DNA sequence: CTGGAGAATCCCGGTGCCGAGGCCGCTCAATTGGTCGTAGACAGCTCTAGCACCGCTTAAACGCACGTACGCGCTGTCCCCCGCGTTTTAACCGCCAAGGGGATTACTCCCTAGTCTCCAGGCACGTGTCACATATATACATCCTGT
């Protein structure tokens, strides 16, 4: 009768090189990742997360161990990445996630000239009737970082949300300086 | 009282026999240090320092420098057969290993006349 | 943290090998070098923090690192004062 | 309220100048020389202490230091240190 | 050129000079991350970090020399992972 | 005297077999003899120094134990 | 790939030899009880680094492209270690004198060394300059332009 929910967020960010590789054939540097929504260390209950990429790569099955869980790799096309989350408790069934590697922008986002592509989805790992050890591990998770934790799902809108404040404050300071100090010098 | 004479001057050593004996008596190395132990220790320290300084100055003069630097100390320690045996485990900050000569590149391969 | 062991890039390991007389370096040598340097730093910093905590101090002094290296047989001159 | 720290820079620069009048030494080279001095000090002291302890002796004497110098310094380096120490002891007991 | 030139000139140069081959800033973050696992909110004196870097560089130079020797042992000029592995095993670090 | 040949070919072969070796080169014996001679010379020099310091005429086993301890070859079973 | 031998192990039970264990009897060394200066611990106080940034500059790390050079496998064949049987020899004895060579114990004794003073001079610290590095007038010095 014990149910513990661990919210997570998985996805990938991609950056366009601006030109296709000379002889390789890659166009975007992308980083698939799995990270928690709440500021907590997932490794307290996660043993390893495997990322099975396309067979075209030398090693399709990547692995990570610690709270980040990101592999940086370059590619040329979009494909489905199978993410399998293994827990410390071997009696707990691993969780399998399916994420579509997104590298290209939509026409609307392309017209905006934004360089970074982002696609991560909100998810929750439901542990129904977990073992005593797994329950303790889930309940004893510590905080990961001292700062805040954020997500840029789409980014198209988060960039505008950030700019509306950043550029506003920057322009206000620039004006307060230029309009006032020149007249102060005039006096 | 009579003009006090230090123990470094009596024996004829530059390093401090007094400070040596001081570190020894309250260093817990023994219960009652002998009067001659510190003299001998300071003498050996002085001899080793003089030797390494001679070698470092020789290396500096060979390198056309006036101020001794970790480079010279490392070179001197690794060139001498016995000092390297004594200081094999030691590492020195801002030091370096003995280098190799690049003259071997010239009579094997260099840039050709192609678009020179 | 943000995978700081990767802060030792290929040029640095290549320079270290050059100084060590190495003539040519393989591709996988860099991972082995980062893993060996990591293991060495682990022991050194463990000894240093053991000397520090015992002193009830919040700062890892240079003398702590010197004593740690001296325990490993890696006596280091230059920071004795 | 001063926190003074000691060093052998005074006896090493003197030795340097007596053996190399024209050649100086940098501050970091001086620190390295002081570290070497302290390391050899510790080595000789520990060796003499252990040697005295083996013979059930509670006092480190000039003989213990002499044998420790014989043991530590390798090949044709010990002999010179032993001779210097003996000549300094003989000139020390002679009240000169 | 090819496998035979600039490596030798780089050897000569980096052996003549004695500057720190590893960058200070990236190595400091590595040291702090390694220390994190022992004591939270730990401070490090600059001289302590410099000494750590010097010791690490000296150890790595010695390891690469022993590894260059192992490579030459097998009639090979390139140092492979098994060379470093053998050097460490005979050293007694990972026997 | 020159009795260093007391360490004969079969002895070195057995010592190598104990070390996992199954095939030895011909020139291995004259090298092993020199290595063992140097190791001895060193340990025996240390032991003779320890003995002369004690003003004793007999090289006791504990002196050999201490000599080996100096070289890092700590030998258990003889006193320390 | 089995047979078919054929040695090598290796169960497995047996049997005295002698080290392992135990018990006894003192000796000595850890405990007890109590006094007595330190050790260091802890409560402040100071101010030195340590950390944390931020900006500008650019070396440098880095990815890519592109051969060449070195690595690995293959092959041939040809020396030099292995396996094993014979002659050699050194390593065990045993012998036959007659006594010491040297660690080990012990007792005076006595120089040497701790302890504990008071001092004063010699070595950490503050300050005075001088060798090398830095940034800037300058007297021409090379294109550009009236002419």
């Amino acid at each position: 009768g014990v149910t513990i929910v661990k919210p997570i967020v998985y996805g990938n960010v991609a950056r366009y090189f601006g030109k296709k590789r000379e002889e390789d054939g890659h166009t975007h540097q992308w980083t698939v990742y799995v990270k928690p929504y709440r500021n907590e260390d997932m490794s307290a209950y996660v043993k390893k997360i495997q990322f099975k990429l396309h067979e075209s790569y030398g090693n399709p099955l990547r692995v990570v161990t610690k709270p980040p869980y990101e592999i940086t790799e370059t590619g040329w096309g979009e494909f489905e990445i199978i993410i399998k989350i293994f827990f410390i408790d071997p009696n707990e069934r691993p969780v399998t996630l399916y994420h579509l590697l997104k590298l290209f922008q939509s026409d609307t986002n392309a017209m905006l000239g934004k360089k970074t592509v982002v696609s991560e989805f909100y998810d929750e790992m439901i542990f129904q009737d977990p073992t005593a050890m797994m329950q303790q591990l889930l309940t004893t998770s510590r905080q990961l970082t001292l700062g805040a934790y954020k997500h840029e799902t789409e980014f198209a809108e988060l960039e505008v949300k950030t700019r509306e404040k950043l550029e506003a404050a920057k322009k206000k300071t620039s004006f307060e300086i230029a309009e006032l100090k020149e007249r102060l010098k005039a006096s | 009282r009579a003009k006090a004479k230090s123990r470094s001057s009596r024996a004829g050593l530059q390093f401090p026999v007094g400070r040596v004996h001081r570190l020894l008596r309250k260093g817990n190395y023994a219960e009652r240090v002998g009067a001659g132990a510190p003299v001998y220790l300071a003498a050996v320290l002085e001899y080793l320092t003089a030797e390494i300084l001679e070698l470092a100055g020789n290396a500096a003069r060979d390198n056309k420098k006036t101020r001794i630097i970790p480079r010279h100390l490392q070179l001197a320690i690794r060139n001498d057969e016995e000092l390297n045996k004594l200081l094999g485990r030691v590492t020195i900050a801002q030091g370096g290993v003995l280098p190799n000569i690049q003259a071997v590149l010239l009579p094997k391969k260099t840039e050709s006349h192609h678009k020179a | 943290l943000r995978d700081n062991i990767q802060g030792i890039t290929k040029p640095a390991i290549r320079r270290l090998a050059r100084r060590g007389g190495v003539k040519r370096i393989s591709g996988l040598i860099y991972e082995e070098t980062r893993g060996v340097l990591k293991v060495f730093l682990e022991n050194v910093i463990r000894d240093a923090v053991t000397y520090t905590e015992h002193a009830k101090r919040k700062t890892v002094t240079a003398m702590d690192v010197v004593y740690a290296l001296k325990r490993q047989g890696r006596t280091l001159y230059g920071f004795g004062g | 309220k001063r926190s003074r720290k000691e060093s052998y820079s005074v006896y090493v620069y003197k030795v340097l100048k007596q053996v190399h009048p024209d050649t100086g030494i940098s501050s970091k080279a001086m620190g390295i020389m002081n570290s070497f001095v302290n390391d050899i000090f510790e080595r000789i002291a520990g060796e003499a202490s252990r040697l005295a302890h083996y013979n059930k002796r509670s006092t480190i004497t000039s003989r213990e230091i002499q044998t420790a110098v014989r043991l530590l310094l390798p090949g044709e380096l010990a002999k010179h240190a032993v001779s210097e120490g003996t000549k300094a002891v003989t000139k020390y007991t002679s009240s000169k | 050129y090819r496998p035979g030139t600039v490596a030798l000139r780089e050897i000569r140069r980096y052996q003549k000079s004695t500057e720190l081959l590893i960058r200070k800033l990236p190595f400091q973050r590595l040291v702090r991350e390694i220390a994190q696992d022992f004591k939270t909110d730990l401070r490090f004196q600059s001289s302590a970090v410099m000494a750590l870097q010097e010791a690490c560089e000296a150890y790595l130079v010695g390891l690469f020399e022993d590894t260059n020797l192992c490579a030459i042992h097998a009639k090979r000029v390139t140092i492979m992972p098994k060379d470093i592995q053998l050097a460490r095993r005979i050293r007694g670090e990972r026997a």
